[PDB]
């Protein structure tokens, strides 16, 4: 994983510096970001409500 | 068989009835709420409080008869939403979660009309409900009579129930995010920026931090 | 196209230095943009006057002691930091305090100069004990923008100064505290609109409203160069 | 999936939801309803071979009310071999299982809106229309034979406003493509009325006015309360019928 | 809104007949036989009755005296 | 004892009831009749009494 | 005694990507202005987009045409991306008519004066039959923000033609915004900063006009704020 991150020219540690979209100020202690494969289950609120 | 047994009688139809003016939906966080309030979707609130709406509409004279009040509710004009906001003002509603283990399974809150189809629940009370936001649902009842209103606001209101009936200790303690934030806030470090400077008060401390 | 502009600017001024200000009609998302912009501009860049340096006739270092004052020197510095003075014409002026006798030496006992007004004549400075009760000092006040910590000036102090030149943090901006809450507000059909409640504490001199006034004025002055569709 | 396990193709192929070539050849015709392939000479039957045609199935209702739609993968003139994936079944791409979608997440607490296991989502996700699903309800109107007389499907329905008839054809079935809402009359049916025993003068009045003694009651199906969608398909099943109905 | 009823229960420690006296007051208020003794701020009659109880103006005995006075008044 | 359904647009539908006061009323029928009290509506809706 | 920012060189690297610089920014106002502009740009830029479509041989969104391979829904998805500039009118009706085998791109639209098709290479469909023909009429409106079909359904306003196919309107041209405040050594100053706004758009709004309009809106609202009655 470290090698693959390096090949893309990204920090090997997997954490990036991020800016708060509302205020614009930086967050201390960089955070883990990245893409995850998510699913939407069959429990839809309009059926439940 | 009809008399005896669960499916038959006493348990089902004489201790396990099915009330009116009741609803159900999924629970959601809603951090901005006050401890004594709860987010309630507009459309369910309108449906529940329908007869109150009709009464107030007829009292204000906006509608001659009850059918005109119904038509005015089915068009949904701004006046209807204003009357709904005004009537909802101090009327409290009862919130219940399916396994009512102890008396804190039913509590009263003041509703605030919101968009969406999800009920917004104050975070601090989740521990009391043993509630989790993973598809758990809750039911919502409306007290009608004046004595019911007084009972809900006096005996059942969230702020009146802070101590557990089992032991005297507080029930509403901060759970996970709150304590993490406070912990981060209070811990000190040997060396940083602004070590050992003297401040005249908290206000300039905040000036410095921001 | 045509936007929605705020009306009904209500202001609950409890304790004149402390003002709550409510703005119910605002468009989606502008709550945080305006609150944060206002807060930062108010806090970091505001022209004011403040005490910068002091010379004590008796003590050479901030940890030495004067006989008969129970308060330490650092406490005197902290008390002097709170002095809110407004000079009109002059840029930098040097006030003298000389007091004797028992009791609290307060701001009123300072020598009355022309351009400088002390908004709080009853602000305590020092406490003098019996039978010696000798306090004399010269405090230099300067005009500037924003907040300047001691550390940044003391860094560049290669220009050797006589002993006793005690630097103090300059609190120029008149705002002591500023905060803004954003909350839900609906115009009868549109719910995704918000109310801005701005709580502001100033240091007596100017009332919060006019502070806000010149803040918005300054920001508009910077923006003026681009806006031309009129 | 950006992060899979490799088993996706096995699962997708082995399920019957994809359309897979049985005899390899060349794609002769491509449409969003059928794929027509010219067989290769090797696998080509000597006697009475012809070509292979695969008709696809478009939106029908599954048991769970989800949509079942197949898309073609291949293009005109592309060569296909036996066991390749021609058409994608539900939630599969080019032979691979694509159950959901892969998005950029950041792990952090954002003003307690993700307090508990709850999730915060950006408006860009709904704007880009990437989590919107299609569902499908089925409704059935049954006209039986009572002993007081068979009910009728005619469009003449007592004391209904012409608004309700506007969307019905002469046969009494909704137009394909019409947008409906809760409470609208899905189909027209009439309940027979018996022993009217009208007076002769009353019978004459009925004759001139046209009032029907046989009717006076409606068994017409209505859209369930609070459900609103588009009529995509209609089917008619007639046990006896003297002749096929127009819609039939 | 009255977020806490602590002063009303501190006025009458039973916490139950509090509800009864407040119900009597709010019932004299709703069916417009009576008038509020406190300037209302667009509150409903429940919170009005609690606000009256918490200020010490109304209890059961004041209810009894006012009712018997009204009885003897209408008797003539 | 005549049920009066208020359709809303100045038109009342009268239908008899189980508690009507006469065996049969001369003008009434079980299917009901629509009426309007406004002369202009009557001039626009000849199906009403 | 103040400074004030002047708009300086505006580099254009591509048709969509642009860099705008503001040199003489006082200390501290860099981040404030950066963030304010980012917000205004992302939120409030007015643009035009297709609102509804009528194709001939199709009753509803879910049917299928002979001789095409995409589903109708994918056709709507392709139409959502069309970047167009309308000058004078508020509602324009474009007409697309193509026959024969080939990819129907956006270029084949009938060229009208007031409408500019920014990306003519944008694909719409692929025909697969010599005699297969598609005709459609696309209605394009101007607006702000994001309005879906389903909300506007309350205000149908005679949506009566069943051939009508409503599309969700993304009335917003700006895709991405970043800014950097960096030390701007001015010949008579020690610590000054320059703000650099890097912007990525769909190629409809020009940078200068975007920045000008944003500044206009912010200045107008600030003007509304300046007065405080206290009466
Ligand atoms: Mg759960």
């Amino acid at each position: 994983i470290k090698e693959l991150l390096k090949l893309g020219d990204l920090p090997t540690s997997g954490q990036i510096r991020l800016y708060d979209g509302r205020t614009g100020e930086q967050f201390e202690r960089p955070v883990t970001v990245g893409y995850m494969y998510m699913l939407k289950l069959n429990h839809l609120v309009d059926d439940k409500m | 068989d009809m008399i005896k047994g669960k499916q038959g009688r006493f348990r089902q139809n004489l201790l396990g009835k099915r009330v009116d003016y009741s609803g159900r939906s999924v629970i959601t966080v809603g951090p901005y709420l006050r401890l004594h309030q709860c987010g309630l979707p507009k459309k369910m609130a309108l449906e529940l409080f329908k007869p109150f709406i009709y009464g107030k509409l007829e009292l204000r004279g906006l509608a001659t008869t009850i059918k005109a009040a119904k038509k005015m509710v089915e068009r949904e004009e701004a006046v209807v939403w204003d009357i709904l906001d005004e009537v909802i003002r101090e009327h409290p509603v009862l919130l219940n979660r399916a396994p009512t283990l102890h008396r804190l399974g039913i509590q009263a809150f003041e509703p605030v009309l919101i968009e969406g189809k999800a009920i917004q629940l104050h975070p601090l009370v989740c521990a009391a409900y043993n509630a989790d936001f993973d598809g758990d649902q809750m039911a919502v009842h409306v007290p009608l009579t004046l004595e019911a209103q007084l009972e809900a606001r006096a005996l059942m209101m969230s702020t009146n129930n802070i101590l557990s009936p089992a032991n005297g200790e507080p029930i509403i303690v901060p759970s996970q995010d709150v304590v993490l934030g406070l912990y981060y806030m209070t811990r000190d470090c040997v060396n940083a920026k602004g070590e050992g400077m003297v401040l005249t008060g908290p206000k300039e401390a905040e000036r410095l931090y921001r | 196209t045509e936007f929605l502009k705020p009306r009904l600017v209500d202001i609950e001024q409890v304790s004149s230095t402390h003002a709550k200000v409510t703005l119910e009609p605002l468009e989606r998302g502008f709550g945080h943009t305006l609150g944060n912009a206002l807060r930062r501009i108010l806090l970091s860049s505001m022209p004011g006057c403040a005490v910068t340096e002091v010379e004590i006739d008796g003590v050479l270092h901030e940890y030495s002691t004067k006989e008969g004052v129970q308060e330490d020197i650092l406490e005197i510095l902290l008390n002097l930091k709170g002095l809110a003075v407004r000079v009109q014409g002059k840029d930098e002026v040097i006030l003298t305090l000389n007091k004797s006798g028992i009791g609290p030496v307060t701001a009123a006992d300072i020598t009355h100069d022309g351009d400088v007004e002390i908004v709080k004549p009853q602000h305590v400075i020092c406490h003098l004990t019996d039978e010696n009760a000798s306090i004399s000092m010269r405090i230099k006040v300067q005009r500037g923008r924003g907040y300047v910590p001691a550390s940044t000036r003391i860094h560049s102090e290669e220009d050797e100064r006589p002993i006793g030149r005690l630097l103090v943090d300059a609190c120029y901006s008149p705002v002591e505290r500023i905060a803004y809450n954003v909350e839900a507000a609906r115009v009868e059909q549109r719910t995704d609109l918000d109310k801005l409640v701005i709580e502001m504490e100033t240091n007596g001199t100017i009332d919060p409203e006019e502070a806000i006034r010149r803040a918005a004025t300054i920001l508009a002055e910077q923006l003026e160069a681009f806006v031309d569709l009129r | 999936p950006l992060v899979g396990t490799g088993m996706e193709r096995a699962v997708a192929v082995d399920s019957g939801v994809t359309a897979v070539a049985k005899r390899g050849g060349v794609v002769q015709y491509v449409d969003a309803s059928r794929i027509v392939i010219k067989v290769n000479e090797d696998e080509m039957y000597p006697g009475e071979a012809g070509i292979d045609i695969y008709n696809l199935t478009k939106y029908t209702r599954s048991n769970q009310n989800t949509c079942i739609n197949q898309m073609p993968c291949v293009s005109l003139g592309e060569p296909v071999e036996r066991g390749d994936v021609l058409a994608d079944g539900p939630s599969t791409d080019l032979g691979e299982l694509a159950l959901g979608q892969n998005m950029r997440v950041a792990f952090m607490p954002w003003n307690g809106y993700n307090f508990e296991d709850s999730i915060l989502v950006s408006e860009r996700v709904v704007q880009e229309d990437r989590f919107t699903t299609i569902h499908i309800q089925e409704l059935a109107c049954v006209s039986r034979d009572t002993k007081l007389g068979p009910e009728e499907i005619t469009a003449d329905i007592p004391n209904v406003g012409e608004a309700a008839l506007s969307k019905l054809d002469e046969s009494g079935i909704v137009y394909i493509g019409a947008e409906v809402t809760g409470g609208d009359i899905l189909v027209g049916k009439v309940t027979p009325k018996g022993e009217t025993q009208l007076t002769p003068e009353e019978k004459l009045l009925r004759a001139i006015f046209g009032e029907k003694a046989s009717d006076v009651k409606d068994s017409s199906l209505r859209v369930p309360n609070g459900v609103s969608g588009t009529v995509i398909d209609v089917q008619v099943f007639t046990r006896d019928g003297v002749e096929k109905d127009k819609r039939a | 809104a009255r977020v806490t009823v602590q002063d009303a229960v501190e006025k009458i420690g039973n916490r139950f007949d509090l509800v009864l006296v407040a119900a009597r007051r709010a019932r004299q208020m709703q069916v417009g036989g009576k008038d509020p003794l406190v300037p209302e701020e667009n509150d409903k009659t429940t919170v009005i009755a609690l606000r009256e109880i918490e200020e010490g103006l109304i209890n059961n005995q004041i209810l009894d005296v006012r009712e018997r006075q009204e009885q003897q008044e209408q008797e003539a | 004892g005549i049920n009066q359904d208020d359709r809303g647009d100045n038109m009342i539908v009268l239908t008899p009831s189980d508690h009507m006061l006469v065996p049969d009323f001369p003008g009434l029928s079980e299917d009901g009749i629509t009426i309007t009290f406004d002369r202009e509506v009557a001039l626009a809706r000849e199906d009403a009494q």
